[PDB]
């Protein structure tokens, strides 16, 4: 007892919740291909090629969502490369200038390939041959270029059209030898810190986990973009999880995660043409020529039985939450376009494709099955070329026309969902939900749910029977 | 043998004696690298966070050091200094602490009487050292 | 008690009780703090100066240690060494120093040959570990 | 006798009278004055250039700090553990070794066991005192 | 006629305060680093040198 002596450690295993910065790790074989990326730039040190991921079993922490502080850093990190990405490209200042369009006339192939039968592009493309300078800036010449739709606007005097973005911003096109290819990034915190993982299966959004696991860093985050649905998502393992901090609250979105994969199959099958015009000095403009030859509004291809597959397995999900509701979707009612569509950028091309018919079921009991036998769902997609993935915190931008055939696959793991208000006698006992919305954030909650930044203090200090020896 | 933290659940008394593990990867990590492959990449906002966690790294090693340097036990792993423990911080017997409590808990427990402590640690080891002056 | 640099102008022996305020305030401070909230705040102009005083704020510490780190007793506020005087450094006997001279002035006395002190005293300590290597 | 670098060519025997002069130059140099005259003068490529020199510096030197920490010969430019060498390493005799193997290629033909052997120089710190905080 | 790089990329006048004049550079390496220089004579390209200071 009186022998119980201040016994100093060091290396303690202690740690005590904090914050820090982070920074990127690319995968070696995925790096060095001489691509230039936009996020995953030749600056991110090489990643280690054998992580621990250390199991502390025997143990319990108190993890959280909708308040992990690393999703500010990355996102901070992502529009900070996004802006950077284009300050070497130059401006498109001189094309806000009043254009004389016309709608499209030409000599087009007329047998169209038409197994899709839904629609060939006339009236989405408009025929503007607008009047700036050369070089020389005491000369302007008449050049025509090709625009969709969704980029002009008409301020008055009809047969007299203009840019969209003239009134809000210069939308710096995409220098074209830079790509937008999703490469993993790996989020390493610096020596002195630790990243806890909730290595739970049927792991709900908050609350304690009592089966962490340690590594020094995570694995590879996708930095893919997208509006209404998740793309190329890391699936849970578990079973489908309805993540939500208040499921009563709906001020709020709802992440939906799946553990069977769905495949998305959307092509663009026209070709456009890139014809380069100088505007001035050393600037360049990329333009769609003329297009030539297939003519077919870019669809999507989603196998249907496994969409009914999916809905019917996420109804049962959300029939413990609602145990007596009636669950039914419909399509989103309104808003700005990024909600009322479908986004995602492909191969340097901006999509909005409507999936409407995606949305329209209603569930009551489970009592009568579905049955029904496999046709693929096409669904129209538009493609839109003045670019704002953000409001007003993004740089506005333009992507260059991309020549050729555009076939991309996308394999989709979560969908965004919104609850529904309503009274307590008016309601028929039943709740519908809206997909789309949710900022950009949202996306990615979706994957950073399981780590939490910690920092280790090792000092440690307890009684023992000790006494330093005394020097004569 | 265990991995990195890989015992902090367990009890005290069978955690004191892999502190070496812990001790080993304070430092040694992945920032040494300076970058994959060489226009002023010191300047790209990826490469202005490794400044931010390369400081960050030895600004919170050396914040170690300073107590461990001021209270005589420098340069060793499990020291143990002769400063009384008047149990008002923690009277718990030898055994019902070191065999049972875990020590994230321990270290929650008395976190509101460290500030004392770490007072107390840097005076005795100085005016013990007035005597050796004061002894030859 | 006095507080930091509460005894400049006190005696050297009244001087020599106040030296363990002082070697804890010298990385403590509120540099630690990243930013009230984190356009580019990483580069905004209050922050690359803040960058600047976190690097000068360990190279100022290091700087000391590794003179101290040298002169074989790292980990101690005060230490003596087997250097005897040569007497011409200061010619002043201990009475005429200890009393009422002062410490901010006793060091513009010699710092007129402290290149020639701070080499011969490194010296000293590696003079002592050879003669143990070959002495078990 | 011997400048920075110089019995680097020297026998084994020789060369370790002249550690101290390799040692005093870890941390010291150009770096300590700030410039010429102090556009973007703290934002120029050499704004930054010399900054990434000062971290370089601080964090080259304190890793070495690291090893020495943990094996307790901290504050010594000679120590003495107690790992016996088990002649699997090397097992030149001890007059092969120091009479005329020079110290450039001399670690570099034990450079498949730096990993082990840092690792086990801990171990061996840390079985010491385990005993010794049973024992006092 | 026409300026022959007006039309292909930017051009600038350098203000006349900035001199192109080459001041001789000394280049130094952080503490903690050495240079090796070879002050052997007949020394071409690559090759072990047995007088480098
Ligand atoms: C979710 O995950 C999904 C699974 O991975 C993912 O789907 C995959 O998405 C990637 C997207 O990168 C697909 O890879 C691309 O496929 C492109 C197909 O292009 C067709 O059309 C071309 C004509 O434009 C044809 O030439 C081409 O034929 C061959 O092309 C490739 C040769 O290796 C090969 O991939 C093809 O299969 C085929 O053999 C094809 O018919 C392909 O073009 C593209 O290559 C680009 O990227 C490579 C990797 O960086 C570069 O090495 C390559 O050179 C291409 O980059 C060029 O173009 C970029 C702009 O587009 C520039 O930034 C580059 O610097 C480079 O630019 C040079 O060339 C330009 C002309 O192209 C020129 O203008 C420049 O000046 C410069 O000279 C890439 O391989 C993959 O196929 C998809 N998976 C499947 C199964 O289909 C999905 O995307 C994920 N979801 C999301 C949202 O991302
Ligand atoms: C995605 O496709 C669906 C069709 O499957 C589109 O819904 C249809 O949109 C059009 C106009 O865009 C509607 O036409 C008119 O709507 C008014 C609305 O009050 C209606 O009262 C008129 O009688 C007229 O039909 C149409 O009703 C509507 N629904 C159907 C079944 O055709 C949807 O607009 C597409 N997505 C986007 C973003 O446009
Ligand atoms: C888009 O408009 C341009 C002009 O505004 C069209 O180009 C014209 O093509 C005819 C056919 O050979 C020429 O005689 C004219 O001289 C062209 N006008 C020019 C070069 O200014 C173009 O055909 C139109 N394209 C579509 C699809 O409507
Ligand atoms: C590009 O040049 C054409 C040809 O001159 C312009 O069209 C006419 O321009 C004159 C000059 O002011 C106007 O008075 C006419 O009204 C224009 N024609 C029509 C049908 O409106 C054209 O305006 C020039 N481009 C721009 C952007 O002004
Ligand atoms: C904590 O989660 C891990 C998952 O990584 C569990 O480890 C798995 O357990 C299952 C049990 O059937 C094995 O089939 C797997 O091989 C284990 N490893 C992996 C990587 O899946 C672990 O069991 C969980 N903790 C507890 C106490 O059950
Ligand atoms: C993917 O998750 C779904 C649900 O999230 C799983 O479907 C359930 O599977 C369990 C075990 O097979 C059954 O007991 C349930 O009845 C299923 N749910 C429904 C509504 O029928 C599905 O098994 C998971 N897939 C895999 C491969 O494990
Ligand atoms: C994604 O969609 C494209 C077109 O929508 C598919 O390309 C078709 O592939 C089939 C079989 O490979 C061919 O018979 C068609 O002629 C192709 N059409 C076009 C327009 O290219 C592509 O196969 C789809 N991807 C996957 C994985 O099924
Ligand atoms: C869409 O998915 C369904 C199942 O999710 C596929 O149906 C299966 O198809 C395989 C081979 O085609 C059969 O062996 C299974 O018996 C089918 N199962 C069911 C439940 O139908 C369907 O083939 C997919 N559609 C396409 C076009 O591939
Ligand atoms: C896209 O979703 C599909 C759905 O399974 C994933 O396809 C599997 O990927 C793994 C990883 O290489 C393979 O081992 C499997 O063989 C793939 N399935 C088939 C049927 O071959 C795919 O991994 C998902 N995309 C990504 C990027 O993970
Ligand atoms: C988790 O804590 C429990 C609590 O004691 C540990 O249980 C003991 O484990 C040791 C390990 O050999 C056994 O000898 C004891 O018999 C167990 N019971 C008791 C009451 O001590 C368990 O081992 C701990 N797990 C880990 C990984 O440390
Ligand atoms: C390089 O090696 C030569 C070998 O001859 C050294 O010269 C000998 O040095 C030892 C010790 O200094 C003397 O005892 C011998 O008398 C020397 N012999 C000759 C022939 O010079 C030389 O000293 C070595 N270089 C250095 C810097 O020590
Ligand atoms: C800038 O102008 C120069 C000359 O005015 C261009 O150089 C000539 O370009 C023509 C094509 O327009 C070629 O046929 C000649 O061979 C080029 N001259 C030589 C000496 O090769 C140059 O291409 C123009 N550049 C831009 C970007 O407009
Ligand atoms: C373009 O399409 C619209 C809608 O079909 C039509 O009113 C217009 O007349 C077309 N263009 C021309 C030049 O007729
Ligand atoms: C194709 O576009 C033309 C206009 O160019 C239009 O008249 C026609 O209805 C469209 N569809 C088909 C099948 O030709
Ligand atoms: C998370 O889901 C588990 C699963 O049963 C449930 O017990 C728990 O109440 C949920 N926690 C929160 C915070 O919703
Ligand atoms: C699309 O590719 C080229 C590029 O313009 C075009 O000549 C060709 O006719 C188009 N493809 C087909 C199958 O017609
Ligand atoms: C999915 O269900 C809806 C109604 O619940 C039905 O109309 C549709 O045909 C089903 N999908 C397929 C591919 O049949
Ligand atoms: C899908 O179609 C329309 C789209 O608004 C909607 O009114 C309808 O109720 C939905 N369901 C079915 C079965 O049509
Ligand atoms: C699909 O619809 C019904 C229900 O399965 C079936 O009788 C019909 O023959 C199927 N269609 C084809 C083309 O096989
Ligand atoms: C420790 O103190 C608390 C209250 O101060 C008391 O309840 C407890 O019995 C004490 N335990 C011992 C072992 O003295
Ligand atoms: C060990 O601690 C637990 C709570 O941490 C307590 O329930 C138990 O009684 C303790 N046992 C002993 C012997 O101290
Ligand atoms: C330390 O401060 C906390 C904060 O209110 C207080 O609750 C506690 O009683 C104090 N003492 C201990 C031993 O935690
Ligand atoms: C015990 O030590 C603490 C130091 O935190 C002190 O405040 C307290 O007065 C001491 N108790 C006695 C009886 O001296
Ligand atoms: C005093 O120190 C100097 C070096 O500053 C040294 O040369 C001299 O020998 C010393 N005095 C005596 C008596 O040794
Ligand atoms: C000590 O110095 C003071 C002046 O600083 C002087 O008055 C006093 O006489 C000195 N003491 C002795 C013993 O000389
Ligand atoms: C000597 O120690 C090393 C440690 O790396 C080991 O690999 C080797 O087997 C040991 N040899 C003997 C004979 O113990
Ligand atoms: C001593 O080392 C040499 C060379 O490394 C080797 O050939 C010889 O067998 C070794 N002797 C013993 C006894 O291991
Ligand atoms: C070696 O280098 C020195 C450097 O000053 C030079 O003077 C000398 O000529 C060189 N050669 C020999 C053989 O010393």
């Amino acid at each position: 007892a009186e022998n119980l002596w201040v016994t100093v450690y060091y290396g303690v295993p202690v740690w005590k919740d904090a914050d820090t910065t982070l920074f990127c790790a690319s995968d070696a074989k995925a790096h060095e291909t001489e691509a230039h990326n936009i996020w995953a730039t030749h600056a991110c040190v090489p990643t280690d090629p054998n992580p621990q991921e250390i199991y502390m079993e025997n143990v319990t922490e108190n993890f959280n969502m909708w308040k992990n502080n690393m999703v500010e850093q990355m996102q901070e990190d992502i529009i900070s490369l996004w802006d950077q990405s284009l300050k070497p490209c130059v401006k498109l200042t001189p094309l806000c200038v009043t254009l004389s369009c016309t709608n499209v006339t030409l000599t087009n192939v007329n047998y169209t390939n038409n197994f899709p039968n839904i629609g060939n592009i006339t009236d989405e493309v408009r025929n503007c041959s607008f009047n700036v300078t050369t070089e020389i800036r005491d000369k302007k010449q008449k050049v025509y270029a090709l625009f969709y739709k969704l980029d002009i606007v008409q301020m008055e005097n009809k047969n007299s059209y203009r840019l969209i973005n003239c009134n809000t911003s210069v939308c710096k096109q995409a220098c074209p030898k830079i790509s937008f290819d999703p490469i993993p990034i790996h989020y390493c915190t610096p020596a002195g810190y630790a990243i806890l993982k909730c290595n739970e299966k049927n792991f709900n959004g908050t609350g304690p986990c009592k089966n962490v696991s340690s590594v020094q860093c995570t694995h590879g985050i996708k930095p893919v973009v997208s509006t209404q649905l998740l793309l190329n998502g890391s699936l849970a393992e578990g079973e489908i999880i309805i993540r939500s901090e208040n499921l009563t609250n709906n001020a709020k979105t709802i992440i939906v995660h799946l553990n069977k994969s769905v495949e998305i199959n959307c092509t663009r099958p026209s070709n456009n043409t890139r014809t380069s015009v100088t505007i001035g000095p050393g600037q360049v403009f990329y333009r769609t020529g003329d297009i030539i030859g297939d003519i077919r509004k870019a669809y999507c291809e989603i196998n249907g039985t496994k969409w009914n597959e999916t809905l019917k397995q996420v109804v049962g999900k959300l029939k413990e939450h609602f145990p007596n509701k009636t669950i039914s979707f419909q399509p989103p009612s309104g808003g700005d376009l990024e909600i009322t569509m479908h986004h995602f950028n492909c191969r340097g091309e901006f999509f909005y494709c409507n999936t409407t018919q995606l949305f329209n079921s209603t569930w009551i009991n489970s009592t009568t099955i579905k049955e029904y036998n496999d046709t693929i769902i096409y669904l129209p997609c538009k493609i839109k070329q003045i670019i704002n993935m953000w409001q007003g915190v993004g740089q506005c931008m333009y992507a260059p026309p991309i020549r050729g055939k555009i076939n991309c696959v996308s394999n989709i793991t979560g969908i965004l969902l919104t609850r529904d208000g309503g009274d307590a006698n008016a309601t028929n006992d039943t709740e519908t939900f809206r997909p789309g919305g949710g900022n950009i954030k949202d996306n990615w909650r979706s994957e950073l749910y399981k780590y939490k930044v910690v920092q280790i203090e090792p000092l440690g200090i307890a009684p023992t029977k000790c006494k330093r020896r005394v020097v004569e | 043998i265990f991995g990195f933290l890989g015992a902090a659940g367990s009890t005290m008394g069978a955690a004191s004696n892999t502190l070496t593990v812990q001790a080993r990867q304070l430092l040694s990590g992945i920032v040494q690298q300076q970058s994959n492959l060489p226009h002023l990449l010191q300047l790209t906002v990826w490469g202005i966070k490794q400044l931010q966690a390369r400081v960050l790294a030895v600004e919170r090693y050396l914040e170690v050091q300073k107590f461990l340097g001021l209270w005589g036990c420098s340069g060793k792993i499990i020291c143990c200094t002769a400063v009384p423990w008047n149990s008002t911080w923690s009277n718990k017997s030898f055994e019902q602490i070191w065999n049972n409590m875990t020590w994230i808990e321990w270290e929650r427990e008395i976190s509101n009487y460290t500030s004392q402590i770490y007072d107390i640690l840097t005076e005795s080891q100085f005016q013990q050292d007035i005597n050796e002056v004061d002894l030859l």
